[PDB]
DNA sequence: TTTTTTT
């Protein structure tokens, strides 16, 4: 008498507020107009309502309080007023003991998605002499919500000797996965690893949470299983009842912003909130997180677009300070320090008896930035796995288990000291670095710091970082992920012309002074006049991008 | 005997092109939901590490030896159980009842093999891992 | 099927 209760008054309540009953009029008219479009031509959604905790507040806080602090008596009830109503239509850290048995709202990491399995709820069995249908459920401690009586045997010759055929399509299916989600690691207190729990989704919801990204999480802490009192520590956890949580006035003004014609510069500038100097070395990172065309060949291979580039230089000029930067800046992207064995470019597979896959750091970067630092303290193994990675664009994992052949086309940031001390300079162009050779074909910019002392500079350096101790980032990537869907370039006649002197150039005086000189530095030569169309969401190629390009080689080498 | 116990044949079922569905599927493994069992699909792919075929038991036959019946035990399943000593009529309702056994002859065997499909690689999103899928082969 | 060695 209770349930009727609560259902009746909790429908009475979504009765009260026909805000939410204008939403589930789109819902069915959408899905209405959508299986009428297809089945006019040609001859989704599910229903589950997000509810705020707006009215619930300004209805009843005993009611209120009744879900925040006993949530397995109002949800089905509720739930059960709303099947009604379509029918009549139509931390981790602080988390035990207390913020127990309760709604929780958890925030963390994305890590180690479980494998895809389907679960029967609704059996049909037909009888072949009675030439009837039947009807029988079971239920586990996932689905119910509830402390009931499990009824696991799938049954046949119930009754009278009739056979009990089960038939199949109407029989009714869900899916279902398990994630863990470990909280943020700058979160943690002084000094330790961090520790985690895990969550459980449904049926809408599987597959929505890959290893490696950033996703906020609400539920209800669950917990299952006989704790020890079935024949030492037992009673594990989880959670249930889920949702997944990763304008037009700021687009004009993107618009309105990008008419301009000094905007590169201006960005150039805004991307050293604290570094002096390195002007065009700015300008290159904008280029790379401009990305570039891609351009697949007709019953050929792709060609590769974004731009890698590492660098080399005196040890005090941001060389590792440049890195975070373009972490926070971009999107997508996983800092790889000092080493990297067993799982940069391949993912081991070590994982019932299964062979499983876990996507490494260069896989898990696709479409992202690869923040890499010491790379000639990098040991000699992964060296060779690097070529595969930068030039064909895929990874190829044949271990015993099963041979694979997957994508990622990922850009990548080096930075590397040269030999021993400073001589970058000094003692010849060629080898300062002591790299393999097919790596400087490989990389696109290659960058020589100097730390040149004079004096103008002593005194900008000294009241730059001096009152460091003493337009905006936002607004940035939302214009890099806007310029992307529309900015898209194509080349022009006036982009040839002087690539085409400009690699003459490259072959008749440039290996006078360093080298090498490969078609793939003319590949960088449309790459570059592409993301500088794209950032300045041009549709077309530019000579002026070319002229651009021209002193961005200049720069990067001479 | 049940007709079942002696068919010979098959029968195959027959897929409707796109054409007259035009006039009157392309699915991926990911859009495989778990949810459309005992329905009707079409898929595509990659045929990886393909079995053997190896033959499949249907009925079992089971000769009396004494009453000189033949009884019949048909699996429909992966696995059964062994039965009696006998299930004749005339071994029935007598002291001494028979002794069976199988026999391979009078049984009725299938052709089965299987193997697994890789994904196109092409549908695959931009931070997902492949995944594979078996499918059974029967007959001819 | 992966971590500390030494010729
Ligand atoms: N132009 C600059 N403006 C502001 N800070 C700077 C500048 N150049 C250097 N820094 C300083 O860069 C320091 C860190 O330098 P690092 O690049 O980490 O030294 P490092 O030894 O090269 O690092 P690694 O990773 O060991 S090579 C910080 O204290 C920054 O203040």
């Amino acid at each position: 008498a209770v349930f009727g209760d609560r259902v009746r008054r909790f429908q009475e309540f979504l009765d009260t507020f026909t805000s939410y009953r204008d939403s589930v009029r789109s819902i069915q008219v959408y899905n209405s107009n959508n299986a009428a479009n297809y089945n006019d031509d040609q001859d989704i959604l599910p229903h589950r309502i997000i509810i705020s905790l707006d009215d619930l507040r300004e209805f009843d806080r005993s009611f209120w309080s009744g879900i925040l602090v006993e949530p397995a008596y109002f949800i089905p009830p509720a739930e059960k007023a709303l099947t009604d109503l379509a029918d009549s239509m139509d931390s981790p850290r602080t988390l035990t003991a207390q913020h127990l048995n309760k709604l929780v709202s958890v925030e963390g990491i994305v890590t180690k998605t479980s494998l895809v399995r389907p679960k029967l709820i609704r059996s049909v069995h037909y009888a072949a002499k009675t030439g009837r249908f039947h009807y029988r459920d079971y239920t586990d401690a996932t689905t119910t919500l509830t402390t009931r009586i499990p009824t696991p045997i799938y049954p046949t010759e119930d009754t009278e000797g009739n056979k009990l055929t089960t038939e199949y399509g109407y029989s009714t299916f869900i899916d279902h996965q398990r994630i863990t989600v470990q909280e943020m690691p700058e979160m943690a207190p002084a000094g330790q690893l961090p520790r985690s729990i895990d969550v459980i989704l449904d049926d809408d919801l599987v597959d929505k949470t890959k290893p490696g990204d950033r996703v906020n999480v609400v539920g209800v802490f669950k917990s299952l299983g006989a704790g020890g009192m079935n024949q030492l520590i037992g009673f594990k956890t989880l959670i249930l009842g889920n949702t997944v949580y990763p304008t037009d006035f700021d687009i004009r003004n993107i618009n309105k912003l990008s008419k301009k014609k000094d905007i590169f510069d201006i960005l150039s500038q805004s991307l050293a909130p604290s570094i002096y100097g390195h002007d065009h070395i700015k300008k290159a990172i904008l280029l790379m997180l401009m990305g570039g065309v891609e351009k697949n060949l007709e019953n050929g291979s792709h060609l590769r677009g974004d731009i890698n580039i590492l660098m080399v230089g005196d040890p005090s000029t941001a060389k590792s300070q440049l890195l975070r930067f373009v972490l926070n800046t971009a999107s997508l992207a996983i800092a790889t320090t000092g080493r990297g064995s067993s799982g940069v470019g391949l993912t081991a597979a070590v994982t019932t008896g299964e062979r499983r896959l876990e996507a490494g750091a260069m896989v898990l970067a696709d479409r992202g930035v690869v923040c890499i630092d010491e790379f000639d303290k990098m040991t000699d193994v992964d060296r060779v796995a690097i070529h595969e990675v930068m030039e064909q664009q895929t990874v190829t994992i044949a271990k015993a288990g099963i041979h694979t052949t997957l994508n990622a086309r990922c850009s990548v940031i080096a930075a590397a000291n040269p030999v021993f001390g400073q001589y970058d300079v000094n003692r010849d162009p060629h080898q300062n670095i002591a790299l393999p050779d097919s790596l400087l074909s490989r990389f696109d910019l290659l960058f020589v710091v100097t730390d040149d002392i004079n004096e103008i500079r002593d005194r900008s350096i000294s009241e730059h970082v001096l009152r460091t101790h003493r337009v905006t980032i936002p607004f940035l990537r939302k214009y890099v992920q806007y310029a992307k869907e529309r900015v898209i370039p194509q080349l022009t006649q006036e982009a040839i012309n002087v690539i085409v002197k400009n690699y003459t150039d490259l072959r008749n005086d440039d290996n006078t002074k360093k080298s090498p000189i490969t078609a793939r530095t003319l590949e960088t030569l449309i790459r570059l006049a592409t993301a500088h169309a794209k950032v300045r969401l041009s549709k077309t190629v530019n000579k002026v991008d070319a002229k651009v390009a021209a002193n961005l080689l200049r720069f990067a080498l001479l | 005997f049940p007709p079942n116990l002696t068919r010979r044949y098959f029968l195959y079922f027959k897929p409707l092109s796109q054409n007259c569905a035009r006039r009157y599927k392309p699915l991926s493994v990911r859009q495989i939901k778990g949810d459309f069992l005992g329905q009707l699909i079409t898929v595509r792919g990659i045929i990886t590490r393909v079995s053997d075929v190896k033959p499949a038991v249907e009925v079992i036959a089971y000769t009396c030896d004494q009453c000189g019946y033949e009884v019949f035990q048909e699996v429909n399943s992966r696995t059964f159980t062994p039965l009696s000593e006998c299930t004749s009529e005339e071994c029935s309702q007598n002291q001494t009842k028979g002794q069976l056994f199988m026999s391979t002859r009078a049984s009725k065997f299938s052709a089965f093999q299987e193997c697994k499909i890789q994904e196109l690689s092409q549908q695959v999103p931009v931070g997902h891992i492949p995944r594979s899928l078996n499918i059974h082969v029967n007959g001819t």
